[PDB]
């Protein structure tokens, strides 16, 4: 057969498990950043509004909805086409896999710029404000976007397209394969390794350590309540984030680091189900950020359920007259 | 925050000249609202001192006042002839508004005797009530003697005729035929 | 072994 | 500066209407616009008012759940919508305008408008001699007399409410005639010799 | 009639003359009053009176779930049990008449104000209330402590709020007028409109008249007339912005002709309760959450030229007139041409 090669083998039950999980996953994004947009819009009206909290916050929102429309469509032809990876031309391969690269440092960059943001906000009032601008804040953005355009450029050069099946001609054999030699490859892969995942998570991990130490210092030497939420969730966005990243880097690494000798169908099998588990915690961060958002803030939380509705002692003083 | 403003008298003799002073007591602390009305018959009121203290203006000096406590004191230092009239007091802090009493000031005359015509009744009632007709006389407060029990009797009273400064009153009592004989 | 990077 | 207060005279019991109190010479933006109510034999109390600038609108407790009130601030012309009329509402109305910025109490005034709530019918009078002439049974008020045609010791004295829901008027001349008497509400002229 | 209170011990009262200050550019109102103390119950303590002022300053992630940040702009302290003897001898008539009716327990005291400081105005509150407000804060304390830099009893205090109050000035100017023109390169001829106020001084409560003109010289037809008064709330001290605060708007649906002339006098009525609730907007202080007024516009002396820290107030009122051909800029393009034009709205004294 030219597609013996090719077969993938997995619970069927599970894929359609995962694939209403996806489903389910994207749409609730999709309506959190539409949302998301629809607030940042509407809250233009507020005289006392900081717009650089505007900028970063519609920023990631563009983000994650970038990430979560161009992430759909191809893993959902990635797996449920497992004899056909990839039809299309070496072209559109280099042009959707530096999209979605690039679109992963943009999200990145927009967390760790949140995350110094908040940073600056609470270890520094005076300065936060002082040395801050929306100029500066929109060059900033225009620099961070650049810069994922600048490392996403060896995605354009060290991958191309090969035929890996047993039928030398063959359509349904087209592959994402590298064209440059293994070592350099792999090079290029610790690169985006560290800029991708490391970086930020010292950034975010170190950053958020020190607010929650700011946060429990500070208001100490339903305030209580409010402290205990904010510690939580300083803690869980440093946890999921690494939860939900580190794996876009393993499989990188399990695919490179593995030789020939090595690889079982046992492993073949396990890449592919962890490149399954990957997808589905790309789609659990892409989610999460909005309903986060909907939790720590009330005003976004009442125009959501707005949004919601459209679619459904003290002692009297005395006195004394002088006489 | 219902204060029962109590205005003392209800009504008084006084010359043109006289110094008057009529006193408002509340039933609660007013440091400062107090406010005192000056009302003409048949005319709308008009606002004379405001804040226990401060002459409203176009309101001639002579109207002053002072608070002790609860209790205000309106004084009139020199009484004129348009100044009889009714005065009210007034505050205006808490909710609801509360009001006074009302204090007419009468002119003080020397006591004359009333002439007391006695009316029997007439054909038309019949087909009863006397009447009692009271003039020339000061003090308001008389005594009404009938002509024959007390029945149903409407006496009315007319405004100080300035001719005189005298009263009249019209004592209607209304009876039954049974009664015609008796008076 | 896998051929998918 | 005017106020000028419309809609009185009789109305019934249980029915509706509506009082005006148009004004002249300032705005409703700078004042407090405040109801009162005079009933016979009685003081001044408080109805409603209304505060335009803070737009604030308070009621009396003997009011409330019966009256409403609005105000055209284009117009500066008080409306309040009475329902639910009982026979103590018959009173005298006072519109009346006092300073927001400074509450210098009751300031600009108008003359007020008399309202009376009977279900009695008009009715004409009876007039009979008594030396006086008595005039009774007769609604609504007032009612004017004319003694030997404006000729003529005359006691005239107030009108009082019978039992019955008419009027009487008490008219007598101190003497040791003619009597016009004319009902204006009803236009009725009785020439009675007395 | 003057003001008293007294600790939660009974110990201390304070008596004050008046809780509103009325201040000018050059002369101000001094604040004077008296403290009696127990001298058989505070043996062996200091008792300190101080004027203080305060802002807190809020942000909309503050909001959420923060802490006010509380920053002291002036803060002024003396001693007033053991009395001073380099504090000002004479009496004035208030402290004569306290001390004369007290006798030896009560100690008077004064404090004068720099003509520095900003108004006591706070901002329009949320619809949920902290329970602590937003704004110019002024309190005078007195306390009574071993130890100077005790800050926890809270038995020996007695604070009470006090309001910095401006009146609106009886010498009017000349009434305020501005013109604009406007000029594109799909045409030139220009566009002229100009408005103009009857008074400059305005008390609160009355409406304002703008006499608005309009000359147009080109082909495009006037659709419609915008005008907008904003309070221009700055605080120097935040940050080097001013907000744009909306206060009132009128849309007038009056057309123009093009190459022609048009002259009409608008009234504008700017109602409070639209403004209900509405985050940004800058009130008169009140004690105890009572009803209050709009911020008088603030009085600075043009010779100082220094800034102030706190929440200053000024009203401006902007005309749009909006015009519109169609296809010289796009099918549904507009140009909103707009002049501004300042104006004072204070509360007289008197």
């Amino acid at each position: 057969a030219p597609s013996s090669e090719l077969d993938v083998n997995t619970d069927i039950y599970s894929k359609v498990l995962v694939t209403a999980v996806y489903l389910a996953l994207f749409v609730v994004g999709t309506v959190g950043n539409t949302v998301t947009a629809f607030t940042l819009a509407r809250k233009k009206s507020l005289q006392s509004l900081q717009s650089t909290v505007h900028y970063h916050l519609g920023s990631l929102a563009l983000s994650d909805l970038l990430t979560l429309l161009l992430a759909m469509p191809v893993e959902l032809y990635n797996f449920i086409w497992v004899h056909h990876p990839w039809a299309f031309g070496d072209a559109g391969c280099r042009g959707y896999y530096f999209l979605r690269d690039a679109c992963t440092y943009a999200t990145a960059l927009n967390v760790a710029s949140l995350s110094v943001e908040r940073y600056l906000a609470i270890c520094h009032p005076f300065k936060a404000k002082t040395l801050m601008s929306r100029s500066r804040t929109k060059k900033f953005i225009s620099a961070i976007w650049l810069a994922s355009a600048l490392l996403a450029v060896p995605m354009l050069f060290t991958m191309g397209e090969q035929n890996r099946s047993a039928d030398g001609q063959h359509a349904g054999g087209l592959v994402c394969t590298p064209t440059i030699h293994t070592a350099t490859v792999k090079v290029v892969i610790q690169v985006n390794t560290f800029m991708s995942f490391i970086f930020p998570m010292v950034v975010i991990s170190v950053l958020n350590t020190i607010i929650a130490n700011k946060l429990t210092v500070m208001v100490r030497q339903g305030r209580v309540q409010a402290l205990r939420h904010g510690v939580r969730v300083l803690r869980a966005v440093v946890i999921a984030f690494v939860v939900c990243w580190l794996p876009y880097h393993v499989r990188r690494l399990m695919f490179c680091y593995i030789s020939d000798e090595q690889w079982t169908p046992f492993l073949y099998d396990f890449y592919h189900y962890f490149y399954m588990v990957t997808n589905a915690l790309f789609y659990v961060s892409s989610t999460i950020n909005p309903i986060l958002y909907n939790l720590v803030s009330a005003n976004f939380r009442h125009i959501f359920l707005a949004t919601l509705a459209c679619l459904c002692h003290t002692l009297s003083s005395n006195a004394t007259r002088e006489t | 925050s219902d204060i029962q403003m109590t205005q003392s008298p209800s009504s008084l003799s006084a010359s043109v000249g006289d110094r008057v002073t009529i006193t408002c007591r509340a039933s609660q602390s007013v440091s400062s609202a107090v406010a005192w009305y000056q009302q003409k018959p048949g005319k709308a009121p008009k606002l004379l001192i405001y804040s226990a203290s401060s002459l409203y203006s176009g309101v001639p000096s002579r109207f002053s006042g002072s608070r002790s406590g609860t209790d205000f004191t309106l004084t009139i230092s020199s009484l004129q002839p348009e100044d009889f009239a009714t005065y009210y007091c007034q505050q205006y802090k808490y909710v609801p508004v509360t009001f006074g009493q009302g204090t007419k000031v009468e002119i003080k005359r020397t006591v004359a005797a009333p002439s007391v015509f006695i009316f029997p009744p007439s054909d038309s009632q019949l087909k009863a009530s006397v009447v009692c007709l009271l003039n020339n006389f000061y003090p308001r407060e008389a005594k009404v003697q009938w002509k024959v029990q007390s029945g149903n009797s409407q006496e009315s009273v007319t405004e100080q005729d300035s001719k005189d400064s005298t009263y009249s009153l019209s004592s209607t009592l209304t009876l039954s035929k049974a009664d015609y004989e008796k008076h | 072994r896998p051929y998918i990077l | 500066v005017q106020l000028v207060e419309s809609g009185g005279g009789l109305v019934q019991p249980g029915g509706s209407l509506r009082l005006s109190c148009a004004a002249s010479g300032f705005n409703v933006y700078s004042s407090s616009i405040h109801w009162v109510r005079q009933a016979p034999g009685k003081g001044l109390e408080w109805v409603a008012s209304i505060s335009s600038y803070y737009c604030y609108t308070y009621y009396a407790d003997s009011v409330k759940g019966r009256f409403t009130i609005s105000a055209d601030t284009s117009k500066n012309t008080a409306y309040l919508q009475m329902n639910s009329l009982r026979a103590e509402d018959t009173a005298v109305y006072y519109c009346a305008r006092s300073r927001q910025f400074w509450y210098s109490g009751l300031d600009y005034w108008g003359q007020g408008t008399l309202v009376t709530v009977s279900s009695a019918s008009t009715k004409g009078p009876s007039v009979f001699p008594l030396l006086g002439c008595l005039v009774k049974d007769y609604f609504p008020e007032p009612v004017t007399v004319s003694w030997n045609s404006g000729a003529l010791g005359v006691h005239t004295f107030p009108a009082v409410l019978q039992s019955s829901g008419l009027y009487s008027l008490s008219s007598v001349v101190t003497v040791p005639y003619i009597c016009n008497v004319n009902h204006k509400p009803s236009n009725t002229k009785v020439d009675k010799k007395v | 009639r003057v003001f008293k209170k007294a600790s939660p011990n009974g110990k201390l009262t304070v008596y004050l003359g008046k809780r509103d200050f009325v201040d000018h550019i050059d002369l101000v109102d001094p604040v004077d009053g008296v403290v009696l103390v127990d001298p058989e119950y505070l043996k062996e303590r200091r008792v300190y009176v101080t004027l203080t002022c305060a802002f807190r300053y809020g942000r909309e992630d503050l909001d959420v779930l923060g802490l006010t940040f509380r920053k002291d702009l002036f803060c002024a302290n003396v001693q007033s049990f053991p009395p001073a003897p380099e504090d000002k001898k004479p009496l004035t008539r208030l402290q004569e008449r306290l001390i004369k009716k007290l006798g030896e327990h009560a100690y008077p005291f004064t404090f004068e104000i720099p003509p520095n400081l900003p108004c006591s105005v706070t901002l329009q509150p949320g619809p949920e209330d902290t329970g602590k407000a937003c704004g110019v804060d002024y309190e005078v304390k007195a306390f009574c402590a071993e130890n100077l830099e005790e800050k926890i009893h809270k038995r020996n205090s007695v604070r009470l709020v006090i309001r910095k109050v401006q009146y609106a000035p009886e010498r009017p100017g000349p009434q305020p007028t501005a013109e604009t023109t406007r000029q594109f390169l799909m045409s030139d001829k220009p566009l002229h409109l100009e408005a103009s106020l009857d008074k400059e001084i305005y008390y609160h409560g009355e409406p304002i008249s703008v006499n608005v003109h309009v000359t147009n010289n080109t082909n495009k037809t006037v659709k419609k007339i915008k005008i907008s008064v904003r309070q221009y709330a700055d605080i120097c001290l935040f940050n080097t912005a001013q907000y744009k605060c909306p206060v009132a708007m009128e849309e007038a649906d009056d057309t123009v002709a093009p190459s022609s002339t048009f002259c009409k006098v608008y009234t504008l009525t700017p109602f409070l309760c639209n403004n209900r609730e509405k985050r940004g907007l800058a009130l008169d202080g009140k004690l105890k959450h009572e009803d209050t007024n709009l911020a008088s516009s603030t009085l600075l002396r043009e010779g100082a030229n220094r800034e102030i820290l706190g929440i200053i107030v000024s009203y401006k009122v902007k005309v749009k007139l909006v015009v519109s051909r169609g296809g010289l800029l796009g099918d549904l393009a507009s140009s909103d041409v707009a002049v501004e034009l300042p104006f004072t709205l204070m509360h007289p004294k008197p």
